[PDB]
DNA sequence: ATATTGTGCAAAATGACAAAG
RNA sequence: CUAAGAGUAC
DNA sequence: CTTTGTCATTTTGCAGGTACTCTTATTCAATAT
């Protein structure tokens, strides 16, 4: 306050996470990955290879022709322009999103490429080195190579600038969010995709049957050139108790396991004791020697570096090389195959050896007992590919086919003399489609799910959405929840089905690096003192730290401290981009930094020694944080202060898993920072009686993602509750979107009156909850009153129904295309008439209108027409009794749902891409609470209407405050749910006295507090009030818990779930009833069903369940030969087998349908099925 | 969306105590509870009613009319 | 063990058999380098090892923010502050004996009884 | 201008292979 | 209509 | 000389039950009649 520099306090750390969601937003990776993508990824992709050179030799009988031509197509810069469409009439104009989405079309921006054409010649003259020369004809020019999908409200989006009033001209709600695509108008969310981090060596312990007791591996990759993966093994054979314990590598392209003695003598390292040096760095570590001489004891018989690379290219397993060839074929496996990550040059073998002897060095320290296997959950060791990447790898095999059909063009074109023409040389429609099918349909290709329809039930649930990570699924345990996801990912958001563990959610703060090139940082080491690799004698540095960058051992370091405190220091003024990690390892003695994209990290406080209070403290004080007041205070003049700007002054910093291992973070400040009758309600909480922090946490409640930040009290619930309630908030029923009005989605449901709720976290203030609830606070005791709410029942209040309690819109749209089946054969939207239409619906076409639309404001029941379309077939057939000429148009209209019913909200007349008319019907009807209906609190007590009574039968207080829910105190004491009434006695406090109540989690609110508020209110301080009973207006002998509580509408409504079949539309293959209530299909009654009917006994209702309800098949079969190959002619009444040629040895059989389908099945497949009617053995 | 006519509960009308209650919370700067108490909402059902209710017709005006007149 | 190389190729050297003064003699597998045996031990097996417990001690150990602290008596200063942890020996069946380093003198003692 | 064709158990089974007469 | 995929309820 | 039991590979078939909703896509392109 007044003194500038005095430390902070635990609630002015929310000043610091509101600048950081001021800056960030809620979905600031997947618009960070997108831009870095198209600002640097597409150049790069374009600039990798796509350089075709086709060298047409002279190919000169005579030598009047011996001119080599060599024609050679290079691509420039890309140009990205903003989103445009196309039309029928050939005008090109700007596409808006809310233009896309009405009219099906794909928000996504046309792509150029500067294409240079060069031609060079040369004078083919045998034994002479041929020398290529300009014509001068540098031809350059740029074409159109196809469209790439824009995200909403990226850097090349229309809505990046846009200010609110903008958005509200555009008919953009500005509470969306953006980072998503529009794809055929339908909003694609792109899931991080988790998986092993590359360039990182991983040692594992082998089961016992297995002769290899421990792997060294490395998943090596490149991102900077072809992108493809080899793994690299280091396996050693032999278990504990044998003798013959010999290390062995796996070459890539190699059918052995080549020793790695072998390997190290083709790189160029003779002598054993360099080799034993490259492995092992201690001459006092005699262990790993006694271990390593078996595999110098297998190489004696290699002493020459020729030697082993003809050994190696000996076991090459292309056995296309020639004797003397062998040498240079190893090299080149050794050189482009060995290790692709450190280099693809040649002159680096001294860094791959390296490389190799630091592998076997960790292979052997697991198997010396020295250290631990390396655990596949951490964290750390994971990455996640966000759209950026995904898009990255796509649009680079798009291009690589793009690209060889350009080559293949000009081959074929060259060849056969014909002319050339760019035109016809690029194919957008690869690029186009490519992208459009890997972001339309979610498999990523040409895996699967990698694009998902974006969730629009709730806004929680879309910013859920697009947070969301998936793990495709080893001997880990990946569902397990890891200590390395702290504040990573949250601890109770998760499916409760399959995907348990697997699907997870990031934490508020988290984010993902986009990755940046390690070139400056790589340099900064060489300059402050990182000694090169290739220099590196381990004997004369035996205490030097192994500096790794990306995976890359690129040397040493004598003085590892100041290198880290200088890298700390320019990472801290910005110098080096925050998004690197730099960990520091003392007792391995190694130093790892990490640029690249896909790490997870989180925001922490800063710590340093304050020399002037004597004692350790935060970096942030109050002028800071009054300097973030005051910016956002304007925001709602002085110079800006921004969380770029708490970076740039090391004030914060990010930290991800790998650099966590290697800090020691203060829970909060206040208590945790200072050197050391306490009230008996207050939790308790431990000093950890230590004082070296390097971090302190800017908020614990920042762990919790977006949907756990929604509960009141988590801490105070059992974890499965609250991740039930993480799962059941996405499905509560709210306001998705303030502009609902202006989008024709295929179902919206809304709240009349969304309530903020009366308990409330300081999170959801950031997650814009209170400006679009998802709930109602309703009146609640917990009571046992009429036994109408047991087993998870709720009684509802129906005068509060009557009133407007949890009433909603829904709303539905149907979509109806015209489509050319051929040149001239273009459906028509209209009104069919019976006199020349076929196949027109029993529904009635009564409310259609001429141009076959209804209008809005009609009412529409079930099986109602609402769009008339008619297409037009080949006329002159006569059939069916009433089919003449003149049926001419066959019905193709589209009714409303069988059980639905409302009214027509709006209806949208456009054109499509093709130029074809189209029409989206958008019906609105209202769903009122009833018997059935599910409704849950915001922990995890879901529950359904169990019946509705009114306001007079309902029990009162002597105020006449009467619950609009009754809840079973059964619920209570099994699932522990303390939190639900802790968060109820809030609200009857917050309501009585105006206030909202703070329920964030690791806050100092207790229930003594809460109840000493209550009890000034004038109410029982425990929440219980005197309540008389509804029927007779006496005393109800127990007193009831009773006040507010925040409720959500969840989207399972009875009415969408009931469903009867008496006879319905059968299957078509097995004469079975069909699947699904949307097709007025049948119950599947399954295995197990009929399991349960046997071990009753009564095989008559089985008998009758299995044919006389599902399928009842009469065929017949002679007595001869047991099949079905009967000729029946029932009205002739002629029975006839051919083959057999008899007449009068016939039966018939009442068989399922299914089973003669079956039998029928076996003859077509050789085999003979016979069934007779009597028995030929005794029992 | 808007104001509900009347408090869920109980059926007080609270419908028209929307503008009076934010001219009290702008105008005179009395705290949330000094209003609710003035307006006459006791029973902190009414309470509830007023206190929480989010004005989202607002951001609902702020778009062009569909049919304009 | 104590391995020693052959000092002209930098290569292993083995043990072998004297006839002439019945002793034994390290000598080279490529070259023929040759040499005595500075002690008569070829070949050691730890079934139970002590050492790798106290690996991985550094002069700057004290830097690691991660190491607990402790006020332990150091019985080369008598200081009180120093660090200290577990066996780096990660063997399932180790004890779970603590050792400390001294922040001054960088002195690694054991709170082990058995021993003292 | 359009039709036609370029995954982790874990039991069972099986094969290779040092010892035995 | 068929197929594939995704999300979800108990 | 052929067993003979014996390990180390190869197959190889499986992996809860019901139920709901939505979305996309049905071989691309070159050639010849
Ligand atoms: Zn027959
Ligand atoms: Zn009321
Ligand atoms: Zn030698
Ligand atoms: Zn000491």
């Amino acid at each position: 306050f007044e003194d500038e520099s005095a430390p902070i306090t635990a609630e002015d750390s929310w000043a610091v996470i509101s600048a950081f969601f001021r800056e960030k937003g809620l979905v600031s990776q997947q618009l960070d990955s997108f831009n870095q993508f198209v600002d640097y990824t597409l150049q790069d992709i374009i600039c990798e290879d796509s350089t075709l050179i086709l060298e047409q030799l002279a190919q000169h009988t005579t030598e009047s022709d011996n001119i080599s031509r060599k024609y050679e197509i290079s691509f420039g810069k890309i140009y990205v322009t903003k989103p445009m469409v196309n039309e029928s009439d050939g005008v090109t104009h700007a596409l808006y999103p809310q233009e896309a989405r009405l009219r099906n079309l794909t928000y996504s921006s046309g792509l150029f490429v500067d294409v240079k054409k060069r031609t060079y010649e040369a004078i083919d003259v045998p034994g002479r080195e041929l020398k290529y020369e300009l014509i001068a004809e540098e031809s350059e020019g740029k074409v159109f190579i196809g469209r790439l999908p824009i995200m909403l409200r990226s850097k090349n989006c229309y809505l990046s600038e846009a200010t609110e009033s903008d958005l509200y001209k555009l008919k953009e709600c500005p509470f969306d969010m953006g980072g998503y695509f529009i794809i055929n108008g339908s909003e694609k969310v792109l899931i991080a995709q988790e998986r092993s981090a590359g360039n990182i060596v991983q040692v594992f312990k082998k089961a016992a049957p297995s002769p290899i007791s421990h792997v060294a591996e490395i998943r090596s990759a490149l991102e900077k050139g072809s992108r493809f993966i080899s793994t690299l093994q280091v396996k050693l054979y032999g278990r504990e108790g044998s003798s013959a314990r010999t290390i062995k590598a796996t070459l890539p392209y190699i059918k052995q396991d080549i020793p790695i003695v072998i390997i190290f003598r083709a790189l160029g390292i003779i002598p054993d004791g360099e080799i034993l040096e490259h492995i092992c760095y201690d001459v006092n570590d005699w262990q790993m020697l006694e271990m390593l001489k078996p595999c110098v004891e297998d190489g004696f018989v290699i002493q020459d570096r020729e030697t082993a690379l003809d050994f190696i290219g000996r076991r090459g397993t292309a056995l296309g090389i020639k004797k003397e060839k062998r040498i240079q074929y190893a090299k080149d496996i050794l050189q482009k195959e060995f290790l692709p990550h450190i280099t693809q040059l040649e002159g680096f073998e001294s860094r791959k050896a390296f490389f190799l002897g630091y592998m076997i060095n960790r292979l052997l320290l697991c198997a010396l007992d020295r250290k631990d296997q390396d655990d596949r959950d951490h964290f750390g060791k994971k990455r996640l590919d966000l759209a950026g990447p995904l898009l990255a790898q796509l649009f680079k095999t798009l291009f690589k086919k793009l690209t060889k059909d350009i080559f293949r063009y000009m081959q074929r074109t060259v060849e056969e003399a014909h002319d050339f023409n760019m035109k016809l040389a690029i194919n957008a429609k690869t690029i186009t489609s490519g992208l459009k099918y890997a972001l339309a349909t979610g498999n990523w290709g040409e895996r699967a799910g990698v694009s998902q329809v974006l969730n629009r039930y709730t806004y929680s649930s879309t910013l859920s959405h697009l947070r969301r990570t998936n793990t495709p699924i080893k001997l880990a345990k990946p569902r397990q929840l890891h200590n390395t996801h702290w504040g990573l990912v949250c601890p109770a958001e998760t499916p409760e089905g399959q995907a348990c563990g697997l699907v997870k959610n990031l934490s508020l703060m988290s984010c993902i690096s986009v990755g940046t090139d390690p070139m400056p940082i790589i340099t900064f080491l060489s300059e402050w003192g990182m000694e090169p690799l290739e220099d590196y004698v381990p004997h004369q540095s035996p205490d030097a730290t192994r500096v790794f960058v990306n995976g890359v051992w690129h040397g040493v370091h004598r003085n590892p401290a100041r290198l880290m405190e200088t890298l700390r220091t320019l990472r801290r003024k910005g110098d080096i981009n925050p998004e690197v990690s730099m960990i520091r390892d003392i007792r391995e003695k190694e130093l790892k930094i990490f640029t690249d994209a896909g790490r997870v990290y989180r925001p922490l406080f800063i710590v340093e020694d304050d020399e002037s209070l004597g004692h350790k403290e935060l970096k942030v004080r109050k002028g800071h944080i009054a300097k973030l007041m005051a910016t956002e205070y304007q925001d709602i003049d002085v110079e800006e202060y921004t969380w770029s700007s708490l970076l740039n002054e090391g004030l914060v910093e990010y930290i991800d898993a790998e650099e966590e291992e290697s800090i020691l973070i203060a829970m909060q400040p206040e208590d945790l920072e200072p050197a050391e009758d306490v009230d008996p309600a207050k939790r308790i909480r431990v000093s950890h009686h230590a004082t070296t922090f390097t971090h302190c946490e800017i908020h614990p409640s920042m762990i919790l993602g977006v949907a756990a930040s929604i509960i009141p009290f988590p801490d105070h619930n059992q974890s499965p509750r609250n991740t039930y309630q993480s799962a059941m908030g996405k499905q509560a029923m709210g306001v998705f979107l303030t502009n609902y009005n202006v989008r024709m989605d295929t179902m919206a449901n809304i709240l009349y009156y969304p309530q903020k709720p009366l308990g409330t976290t300081r999170a959801m203030e950031y997650l814009k909850f209170r400006e679009l609830p998802a709930g109602q606070n309703a009146i609640v005791a917990i009571a046992c009153y009429s036994g109408y709410n047991q087993e998870d029942s709720m009684i509802m209040n129906q005068s509060s129904i009557d009133r407007g309690l949890f009433r909603s819109l829904f709303f539905r749209s149907y979509m109806d295309q015209e489509k050319k089946y051929g040149m001239s054969i273009t459906e028509t939207f209209e009104k069919p008439q019976r006199t020349n239409t076929l196949r027109m619906k029993h529904g009635t076409y009564d409310k259609l209108d001429d141009d076959g639309l209804i209008a809005p404001g009609v009412r529409v029941s079930g099986e109602d027409v609402i769009i008339g379309k008619t297409t037009p077939i080949s006329p002159d057939e006569e059939e069916l009794g009433q089919r003449t000429a003149y049926h001419s148009k066959r019905d193709a209209s589209t009714p409303l749902r069988s059980t639905e019913n409302g009214i027509v909200d709006q209806v949208l007349v456009t054109t499509n891409q093709d130029g074809l008319k189209f029409v989206k019907v958008r019906v609105r009807t209202t769903k009122i609470p009833q018997i059935g209906d599910k409704f849950a609190s915001r922990h995890g007590q879901k529950g359904t209407i169990g019946i509705t009574y009114r306001r007079e039968d309902m029990p009162f207080t002597a105020e006449g405050i009467v619950p609009d829910l009754i809840i079973n105190p059964h619920a209570i004491p099994s699932r522990m749910t303390v939190a639900h009434l802790i968060e109820c006695l809030l609200s009857k406090v917050a309501a009585l006295s105006g206030n909202e109540g703070d329920a964030s989690p690791f806050t100092d609110i207790t229930v003594e507090g809460i109840s000493k508020l209550l009890r000034e209110h004038g109410y029982q301080s425990r929440g219980f009030e005197v309540m008389y009973n509804g029927h007779t207006g006496k005393k109800l002998m127990a007193q009831i818990f009773f006040g507010p509580t925040y409720y959500q509408r969840l989207r399972h409504m009875v009415d969408d779930k009931i469903h009867a079949r008496a006879r319905g539309p059968m299957q078509v293959l097995t004469r079975q009833p069909v699947e699904g209530r949307s097709r007025d299909g049948g119950l599947r009654f399954g295995e197990m069903e009929r399991d349960c009917m046997i071990a009753h006994g009564a095989a008559s209702f089985l008998k009758e369940r299995l044919m006389e309800a599902s399928d009842a098949f009469r065929v017949h079969i002679c007595g001869i030969c047991g099949l079905m190959t009967v000729i029946a002619k029932l009205n002739h009444n002629q029975f006839e087998c051919k083959g057999c040629d008899n007449k009068i040895d016939i039966y018939q059989i009442h068989i399922p349908y299914a089973a003669k389908l079956l039998f029928q099945e076996l003859m077509a497949m050789n085999i003979t099925p016979r069934l007779y009617t009597d028995r030929s053995r005794d029992f | 969306m808007i104001v509900p006519v009347r408090c869920f509960s109980c059926g007080k009308v609270v419908g028209d105590k929307w503008e009076s209650y934010l001219n009290l919370l702008q105008e005179d700067e009395l705290d949330e509870g000094t209003a609710l108490s003035r307006l006459g909402l006791k029973r902190y059902c009414c309470r509830r009613m007023i206190l929480t209710h989010v004005d989202l017709i607002e951001k609902f005006l702020r778009y062009n009319p569909l049919e304009k007149r | 063990t104590t391995f020693r190389f052959c000092r002209d190729c930098n290569n292993m050297l083995y043990p072998r058999e004297d006839k002439e003064n019945n002793r034994l003699l390290f000598e080279c597998r490529t070259c023929s380098y040759v040499e005595e045996a500075g002690s008569p031990l070829v070949y050691r097996h730890e079934l139970i090892t002590n050492i790798g417990e106290t690996a991985g001690v550094v002069q700057d150990i004290g830097s690691d923010p991660t190491l607990p602290r402790s006020d332990r008596e150091c019985p080369k200063c008598h200081s009180r502050e120093n660090v200290f942890f577990q066996s780096q020996q990660r063997r399932k069946d180790t004890s779970m004996v603590l050792f400390f380093v001294c922040l001054s003198c960088s002195h690694i003692f054991t709170s082990d009884q058995k021993n003292k």
